[PDB]
């Protein structure tokens, strides 16, 4: 878990 | 799971409300090769952020692990961008509506080498959607199918979640048929139309694949600036 | 056009009868595999299969109605998808293995002999597995293969009236597929669900073809194996 | 003049 896509897929809305 | 319990109307309603906004280009200026790709990549990059929030609203997608979610988006993102572009361009014969303020005719694709070939394929898809009179309800179903399908055959306990995505895919299929029955199509016409729609997805896959190889050829040939996120997305198809 | 007047059963029978034979490989068990000799075997096999493919295509209802240019273009677009779907079909009853030929059955580790081929093998294996779990029938398989031929190049075309003719034939093959599923006893809902699953698999077959085309082109530009003039021109048709 | 073109005639 270090990809940007990772990061975006948890703090979505 | 919520997705499997939905009605077909609720499925369409969900997909409609989940739709991403149409964005504007950062387009008075003259075009050139670096310029136009600049516009396209900046637009693609901003659409990508909205796509991710849209994927999390596609029924079923939230039920999947982050690994699987990441994988589906990595396989599907250019196909989704492209079917989006095609849909937007339906009512502009001969042209591609990247943004309300960025309407590019076929010839303008010659600005970038090899890109007019991709334009032509996109224009043909649009022309196809025009002839079928593709409906917006059908379009959001196709986009959802692409997301869930384009990575599914490319996967112990994980057999239970491929099986989940296939139950969702059947529900979306059920939804397309519902929409066609509601429009008064005969049974024979429903099957034929369903097939017409899914076979265009093979051409959309073909376009993504050819598009990706061009983009993979300009991440090497260091020309346009690619954002970190696109860079990551691109290296998945390595 | 004789094709649109066919019944579903007559469509199936003609397609079953036009099937190409399963060919043997030039595999020589006296020597070990190298990248060059493995690719030599596959290319040689593919080259012979192509000649049978060309004659099979002539027997697909509606295909002969097209001009020579349209025929050439459709086969140039679909040939590798068609070889691959055949391979996956042949391999169905052999979990973990791809049956290129009855004397050439390979698992994924034998794929590693060739730089970058195991990735293609994995995708083909997973598709064979998908067909196995779906219990794909031969009657459904020959419809799918015929759909690939007519569909894959159709979007890249009064040549609009022939384009319409191709779309009519495709609708007949859809009717055929449904007819088969009903006759097998599936409910109406199962029919259109099964129809969708089979057609969506065609997107993955396209994908595999495109990645295969890219690796064959790189091998051609590295002189790994000599290619027949025919194979050169088919590979050429995808050049970009 | 393509080989494919010739072969399709027989
Ligand atoms: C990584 C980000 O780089 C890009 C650059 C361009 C594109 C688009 C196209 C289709 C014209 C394209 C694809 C491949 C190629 O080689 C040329 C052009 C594009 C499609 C839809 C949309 O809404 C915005 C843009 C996508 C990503
Ligand atoms: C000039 C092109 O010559 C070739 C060489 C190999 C292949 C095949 C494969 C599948 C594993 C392959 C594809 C691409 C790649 O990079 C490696 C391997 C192949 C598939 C089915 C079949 O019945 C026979 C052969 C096809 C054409």
């Amino acid at each position: 878990k270090h990809k940007i896509l990772h990061r975006l897929l948890q703090d979505s809305s | 799971s919520l997705a499997l319990s939905l009605t077909a109307d609720q499925m369409v309603s969900a997909l409609l409300d989940a739709e991403p906004p149409i964005l504007y280009s950062e387009y008075t200026r003259p075009f050139s090769e670096a310029s136009m790709m600049g516009l396209l990549t900046n637009l693609a990059d901003r659409e990508l952020v909205h796509m991710i929030n849209w994927a999390k609203r596609v029924p079923g997608f939230v039920d999947l692990t982050l690994h699987d979610q990441v994988h589906l988006l990595e396989m599907a993102w250019l196909e989704i961008l492209m079917i989006g572009l095609v849909w937007r361009s339906m009512e502009h014969p001969g042209k591609l509506l990247f943004a309300p303020n960025l309407l590019l005719d076929r010839n303008q694709g010659k600005c970038v080498e090899g890109m007019v070939e991709i334009f032509d394929m996109l224009l043909a898809t649009s022309s196809r959607f025009r002839m079928m009179n593709l409906q917006g309800e059908e379009f959001v179903c196709l986009k959802s199918i692409i997301l869930l399908n384009s990575g599914v055959y490319t996967f112990l306990k994980s057999l239970e979640e491929k099986d989940h995505i296939h139950r969702v895919l059947d529900k979306i299929t059920d939804t397309l048929i519902h929409l066609m029955a509601k429009a008064g199509l005969t049974l024979q016409q429903q099957h034929q139309r369903l097939a017409q729609l899914l076979l265009i997805l093979s051409h959309i896959r073909h376009m993504s694949n050819k598009g990706m190889e061009h983009l993979y050829s300009m991440k090497c040939k260091n020309v346009v600036p690619l954002s970190d996120l696109l860079l990551e997305m691109l290296d998945a198809h390595r």
